[PDB]
RNA sequence: AACAGUGGUAGGAGAGCGUUCUAAGGGCUGUGAAGCCAGACCGGAAGGACUGGUGGAGCGCUUAGAAGUGAGAAUGCCGGU
RNA sequence: AGUCUUGGAGGUAUGCCAAUGACUUAUCCUUGGGAGUCAGACUGCGAGUGAUAAGAUCCGUAGUCGAAAGGGAAACAGCCCAGACCGCCAGCUAAGGUCCCAAAG
RNA sequence: UACAAGUAGUCAGAGCCCGUUAACGGGUGAUGGCGUGCCUUUUGUAGAAUGAACCGGCGAGUUACGAUCUCGUGCAAGGUU
């Protein structure tokens, strides 16, 4: 395994959800928090 | 497996045998990742800080007054100061299950003597600690790129040359790890540091 | 690290103010109005795109009105007879061409008539 | 018998029971038609939204 | 002068002049044609049942290509809704040729 | 390939685009780097090139890793007008 | 799940149950993870209710909007028709219409 | 462009002036059709609900320790310091 061609197992990594960036990620001006509640 | 041997000089026409359970081993490369990401990091400091918005100097007082009274000068949204989350100084460290490591620097070995990137001496000894020497026998094995070399106990001469070649590093028996293994294109080793991580593994 | 950003946030305006182009006034020159505009214009385009195919039929039927009552017909009758012979295959733009660029085509009205009778 | 079911009308507006029925109907576009074998099953699931389709037989 | 119908539509085309039709399959040298004739103008004129029996229209490809760019932008006011598309049409270039037989 | 489907707020799920840094491999650049200006180019979107001018010394590609990770609204804060 | 069977019981002038046959349909159960929602609005039917016609009064019950653009009702959140993946200077219809504005007698 | 009534665009369209990353090219547009800004909130907004003079920069789901669930890897009745 060279240093310039890592690749990690399949299914071990997940991106982090960000949350609050914009309207068409779904998780926008609400945050996913939806209204009060 | 069977590797030929070699000596200083360059040239020999001995063999010598490896054992299998170390330098046969079916590399696992999911295990190599994971400990090329354990020890690549753990080498961060982590020395990072930033000031809260009650470290920052001031604030107490609520500015406005008249002739109303809302805020601190010094909360996240004015240009004064005050950062929301920021870094802040913490350790990067983990640890691996024993046989996971030792899984994995067999599989990075195993590898290593698959694509023939091993070149195993009789013995490396200077008379004098010159770097034009370690030089030569460099070159007289057809080393030119980045290498790394394995004596038994820590000989001196042999640490003192190759100390200022840009692309050789040096450890003794014990020190070997993924990183180092990896890294350096091939890999020079002495009969004796040979059975001493055979016996050790 | 810190990140700080400003090329992205420039470059990504300036698309916008270019797209904003020939506007008026402060539509081409300041980002709030001109995305604004930009949007408004998206709308505007795919309404009209549906629109315009509304329309041409529009302009056709009424060309094919009065080239028909240029010979005793009116275009109901005249769409009526076609149909009723098979030849109406043929279509209002392209009855709508034959209108402007050859009014020879009555041998359609006239054969229209005939079934008609 | 093969009777052909076609929906003439759409199904907005309507309570659910004649959607349900014309949905088991297999009707899912409007000017959709069906083939189906001519029973009493299918002729009363016909005339419970028989003002929402027109049938004729093979 | 004839009238053909190609893409689910209908042109008018007379012979040495370029038309631009839907997809048309083929590729670029071939030589296409046309069967749904439906109307052969010019001096003497065949107004067809349908289409005029016997009547067909040869042409030549030129090239296959897509036209200019369209973005479909549309937004719903007060409700955060947005989508936008990109889009080009596949058309063909085509010369007429012989415009019988 | 043959069917069937593709309006959408709260919300659930999936796939991606960009930014700074770090590691490995590969490279650019005083015969002109980053940045800035213009254009009638390319992709389904976020976006990406190529030419010309200005600029006068650094930058980017591939695979991974880590985040102070993307702004049009807070009677936001600071500056300019 | 729909519909017709199969039977029966329940009315005094439409229903209820089982039912296992079909013929169409692809749904529904359990466990686990994650939620949002808790002043809805208007219109039409009833005739439950002043069981009558009601208005009431709520009660049900269906639809649409909310979260739905397009055509019609001059204009029109909730009425009528109808559910927008994207292009086309193609065709047939729905509600509603055919003297001119304004497409068609 | 001095007979004209407008969320300022969009679709159709002559005339004139140009000539491009040659492309069913670029600029401006007399006339015709359609068309009540953005955000927040609400059952419902074009409103006499709310916010923003304009431009630029800065500005919000993190980290630590516990709990639980899924996926990956190692070993497995044992696994781990």
């Amino acid at each position: 395994m060279k240093l310039h061609e890592l690749k990690p197992s399949e299914g071990s990594r997940k991106t982090r959800n960000r949350v609050g960036r914009g309207i068409g990620s779904g998780n926008g001006k609400t945050a996913g928090k939806g209204h009060k509640g | 497996p069977k590797v030929a041997l070699y000596n200083q000089n360059g040239s020999t026409a001995g063999d010598i045998e490896l054992n299998a359970s170390v330098f046969g081993i079916e590399p696992n490369e999911s295990v190599v990742f994971d400990a090329i990401l354990m020890q690549r990091a753990s080498l961060r400091q982590g020395t990072h800080k930033v000031k809260n918005r009650s470290e920052v100097r001031g604030g107490g007082r609520k500015p406005w007054r008249q002739k109303a009274r809302q805020g601190s000068i010094r909360s996240p949204q004015w240009r004064g100061g005050g950062v929301v989350f920021g870094p802040t100084p913490r350790s990067y460290s983990y640890k691996l299950p024993k046989k996971v490591r030792r899984l994995a620097i067999k599989s990075v070995l195993s590898s290593k003597v698959i694509d023939n990137n091993i070149i195993v001496l009789e013995d490396l000894t200077l008379d004098t600690a010159k770097t034009k020497e370690m030089a030569a026998i460099l070159k007289g094995l057809s080393v030119e790129k980045k290498a790394l070399i394995v004596t038994a106990d820590a000989n001196e001469a042999v640490a003192l040359s190759a100390r200022n070649i840009p692309g050789v590093t040096v450890v003794e028996a014990n020190g070997i790890n993924v990183l180092d293994v990896v890294n350096h294109e091939k890999l020079l080793i002495t009969k004796a540091a040979v059975e001493k991580v055979e016996e050790v593994l | 690290p810190r990140v700080k950003g400003g090329t992205v946030t420039r470059k990504r305006r300036k698309k916008v103010l270019k797209l904003a182009k020939g506007y008026f006034g402060s539509k081409h020159t300041l980002y709030k109005v001109a995305n604004q505009q930009v949007m408004k214009s998206g709308n505007y385009a795919f309404r009209d795109r549906r629109q315009k195919k509304r329309d041409f039929r529009k302009l056709w039927i009424t060309r094919i009105n009065a080239a028909a009552r240029m010979n005793g017909l009116s275009y109901s009758r005249l769409m009526h007879g076609l149909k009723l012979s098979g030849i109406e295959v043929n279509r209002k733009m392209l009855a709508d061409l034959a209108v402007n660029d050859l009014t020879a085509f009555n041998q359609l009205a006239d054969a229209a008539k005939a079934q008609l009778n | 018998a093969k009777l052909e079911i076609t929906l003439k009308r759409s199904v907005i507006g309507r309570p659910e029971d004649q959607r349900v029925t014309v949905r088991t109907l297999g009707l899912k576009k409007t000017n959709q038609t069906v083939v189906h074998e001519d029973n009493a099953a299918i002729r009363g699931m016909i005339n419970k939204v028989s003002h929402l389709v027109s049938v004729k037989e093979q | 002068y004839a009238i053909i119908k190609t893409g689910g539509k209908q042109i008018k085309v007379e012979e040495g002049q370029t038309v631009y039709i839907e997809k048309l399959a083929a590729e670029a040298g071939e030589t296409v044609t046309f069967e749904d004739v439906l109307f052969v103008g010019g001096d003497n004129v065949k107004v067809g049942n349908p289409t005029v029996e016997g009547a067909t229209v040869t042409a030549k490809v030129e090239k296959q290509g897509r036209a200019k760019k369209i973005t479909v932008f549309r937004y719903k006011p007060k409700k955060n809704v947005h989508k936008k598309q990109g889009h080009r049409q596949p058309y063909t270039k085509v010369t007429i040729e012989k415009i019988n037989a």
